[PDB]
RNA sequence: UGUUGUAUGAAAGGAGAGAAGGUUAGCACUCCCCUUGACAAGGAUGGAAGAGGCCGGCCU
């Protein structure tokens, strides 16, 4: 609804961590669920 | 209320919100491309 | 005799339901719909026809304008601010929403509104005709300190 | 087609016919109107009440009993009740304590307790009139309604003292001895 | 003896037929009583089908009366005759686990008190 | 659903090259263009394709 | 788990909702017809229990709808193969020597 | 203690069934239905609309 949220947010690599996905067991857990 | 097997049925057969248009700001044609 | 009328009424409505219904699509179409409700000067009719019609599509551009110019000419000002708010809230790209909208702040006559809408537009800050506009809103007052910032 | 209109076209319809069965649906349907509240100004102006005091007089008897339920429930209001008592339908109604049905009885007994006026109004004419007689043999009766709206009745229309004397008079006749008309109660 | 059911027929005809029977204010009462219901143990099914219109007081099968074959006779006492009058007006005639069903008022079973306070009530509402 | 059987089939397929193409016509004109003539460029795909067959 | 009822009620019902053009029976009409689809059940469970030719009567347990709109055969008809395959051997001999010795032998008109 | 809670078919009286000369064949796009067990097929090609802009009207 704003302005910030459509300019470029930062390009490079900051936090590789952050960026991966979830562990194996979230993804079985919300597989289940579903 | 208990309802018998044998009767058939009885009756005869806004979106979400507009999201906001997050958009670049047009630039506007110009007369020889619109010529084009 | 009226009754008549309330009959001339009802089947104008009808054939346009059915209009209506044909297509839902054709939004130059939409706009009779309202202005028809606009001459039998009833308008809770046309306000729930525009509200149908910014749901087949808020993405145009003459249905808000041609809601909020009917909002002008009804008089009823608070109605006309709050859904203009709205409309800039959806479409923040369209420059003319924002004119017509500081426009009518000020012949209403309410200084501070325009200030705040000014200020949330300054996040935008799109196009260098809309800062020109503002200076000249500025100098319109006797304020030239802001106008620096 | 319009309310009073409607009344109006049963009114013209129950004066023009002459099949007794054809009135009986005419009576039917003004002693169910004449239930209704908003109902009785519209009947209040069309003389309907005097259709039914005219009614009563016609010897069908199960036209009487209609005439009699829509009086039953017509009386009880203030301006319709004294335009009754006015035209002196009351011996009609008292005619309908020797009437055949159970029914027209209830009726009648119904009408009369609502004719009661505060301030001992009208109180003074039951006395005077042989249904206290009439009355003593239906409370009595087999039918527990009819049991029941004579003892109401009792206390609605009759005093204490005023019942010491009825069943006096009661009792006289049942004796065979005859009472003096001079004679009166004294109060203590 | 007044549990008969009477039978239908211009006169501006409406949509339903009415037999030609004319309602007193003693007529009506707040005993409420039933005549048809089919004979396969529905005596709780039917009283709260009736309890959903008002306030039932007492419900009871009295199996002293004269009934037809594999059929059943009941009564309802409601708490105000308002709602006795609706439930009849809406209950009467409805298609009942397989059977018609035939609402009468029962008259004869309500006492002296009772009725007292019904024609009392009657003049209180007819007044205003 | 109906299915497209043998009546369908070439309605069908004009059907279907007539909605690409217009799709085509959408992301290729260019932004704030001031007609889209859609009509027309679809009324040349018919002349083209009536030019095939007549050589 | 309830108990069987009287056969008078059935054929009471059955008789009184007859022809179903009385307008006291509005109401079942709608049932009726709801019922219709169940129909080709009642038929084929009818068909399957049908008496034998060395019985004279067979009595079979019935589910019938309350208002008379439908009714069901509710059993199976389990027999022992070798009485059941004899019954026929002698259901065999019988019809044979009754062709050879009715002089004429007139069959029955259909329907 | 009534009334607009609607529809089908028929009869009577009227209108008359696409194709820029005539006679016609159809299949669809949207939304309105009918027959039908329909993911089929029919109901006159089932019927009814169909370029752009401005406020039924006006302009190309
Ligand atoms: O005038 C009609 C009807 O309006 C009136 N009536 C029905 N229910 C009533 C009620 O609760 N109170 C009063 N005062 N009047 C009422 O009576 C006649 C005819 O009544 P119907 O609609 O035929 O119903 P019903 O009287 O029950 O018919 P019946 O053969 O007796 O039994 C089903
Ligand atoms: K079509
Ligand atoms: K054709
Ligand atoms: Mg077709
Ligand atoms: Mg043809």
């Amino acid at each position: 609804s704003k302005y910030t949220d459509l300019v470029p947010k930062e390009v490079m690599n900051a936090d590789d961590p952050d960026l991966q996905r979830p562990d194996e067991e979230a993804i079985k857990e919300i597989t289940e669920k579903t | 209320m208990q309802k018998d097997p044998m009767e058939p049925p009885r009756f005869k057969i806004p979106p979400s919100p507009p999201a906001p248009v997050m958009h670049s700001p047009s630039r506007k044609m110009t007369v020889k491309e619109q010529q084009e | 005799d009226e009754e008549e009328l309330n009959d001339y009424k009802l089947r104008k409505r009808k054939t346009f339901e059915d209009n209506i219904r044909k297509n839902r699509t054709v939004i130059s179409n939409w706009i009779k719909y309202a202005q028809w409700e606009e001459s039998l000067k009833e308008i809770q009719r046309a306000r729930s026809i525009y509200e149908r019609a910014l749901d087949v599509d808020y993405r145009n551009i003459t249905l808000w304008l041609k809601y909020a110019e009917m909002e002008m000419k009804n008089r009823q000002v608070n109605h006309a601010r709050n859904i203009w708010d709205r409309a800039i809230t959806t479409l923040p790209r369209v420059n003319q929403f924002w004119y017509k909208y500081t426009y009518m702040e000020e012949m209403l006559g309410n200084v501070a509104g325009a200030r705040q809408v000014f200020e949330r537009w300054m996040e935008w800050q799109p196009e260098e005709q809309a800062w020109h506009s503002y200076i000249n809103f500025e100098l319109r007052y006797k304020e030239v300190d802001r106008a620096r910032t | 087609v319009g309310r009073l209109g409607y009344l109006q076209a049963l009114v013209t319809e129950f004066q023009e016919t002459q099949s007794q069965d054809a009135k009986e649906q005419v009576l039917a349907n003004l002693a169910n109107f004449a239930y209704d509240p908003s109902n009785y100004e519209y009947l209040r102006q069309l003389q309907v009440l005097d259709l039914f005091l005219d009614s009563l007089s016609e010897e069908n008897e199960t036209l009487v009993e209609f005439a009699i339920g829509g009086l039953c429930n017509l009386c009880p209001d203030r301006a319709n009740k004294e335009h009754i008592l006015h035209a002196g339908g009351v011996p009609l109604i008292i005619n309908c304590l020797s009437s055949p049905n159970e029914e027209t009885v209830l009726s009648a007994i119904t009408t009369l307790m609502h004719l009661s006026p505060p301030g001992r109004s009208f109180l003074p004419e039951l006395t005077a009139t042989p249904v206290v007689q009439c009355m003593l043999r239906f409370s009595l009766s087999a039918s527990a309604r009819l049991r029941n709206l004579a003892q109401i009745f009792l206390e609605d229309f009759c005093s204490p003292r005023q019942v010491a004397e009825a069943r006096s008079r009661q009792a006289h006749s049942a004796l065979g001895i005859p009472l003096p008309r001079s004679v009166a109660p004294r109060q203590r | 003896s007044l549990f008969d059911h009477h039978v239908q027929r211009k006169y501006r005809e409406g949509r339903r037929p009415r037999a030609v029977k004319v309602y007193t204010i003693n007529l009506e009462s707040q005993y409420l009583l039933i005549q048809g219901v089919p004979a396969v143990g529905v005596m709780k099914e039917l009283v709260e089908r009736f309890a959903l219109y008002g306030a039932i007081e007492q419900y009871n099968a009295l199996d002293e009366y004269p009934a037809e074959d594999f059929t059943e006779v009941y009564l309802i006492k409601f708490m105000n005759l308002q709602s006795a009058r609706t439930a009849k007006r809406k209950m009467d005639e409805q298609s009942f686990f397989g059977g018609l069903l035939h609402v009468c008022y029962a008259p004869e079973f309500e006492t002296v008190e009772e009725t007292r306070k019904k024609l009392q009530m009657r003049k209180a509402y007819v007044v205003k | 659903a109906k299915t497209v059987t043998k009546q369908r089939v070439e309605s069908h397929f004009d059907l279907e090259l007539r909605a690409a193409v217009m799709h085509d016509i959408l992301d290729m004109m260019p932004e704030g263009i001031k007609q889209n003539k859609a009509r027309t460029i679809l009324q040349h795909l018919s002349e083209a394709w009536r030019c095939w067959k007549a050589n | 788990q309830k108990e069987d009822m009287p056969p008078e009620h059935v054929r009471k019902i059955i008789r009184d909702h007859g022809d179903m053009t009385n307008r006291k029976f509005r109401h079942d009409k709608r049932v009726y017809l709801g019922a219709l689809k169940y129909m080709p059940h009642a038929v084929l469970k009818l068909l399957e229990n049908m008496p034998m030719p060395w019985e004279q009567i067979r009595d079979v347990p019935v589910l019938y709808h309350i208002t008379g709109a439908i009714s069901f055969v509710n059993e199976i008809p389990w027999v022992i193969e070798p009485v059941y395959i004899s019954q026929w051997g002698s259901m065999w001999i019988m019809m044979r020597r009754e062709k050879r010795d009715r002089r004429h032998f007139k069959r029955m008109r259909f329907p």
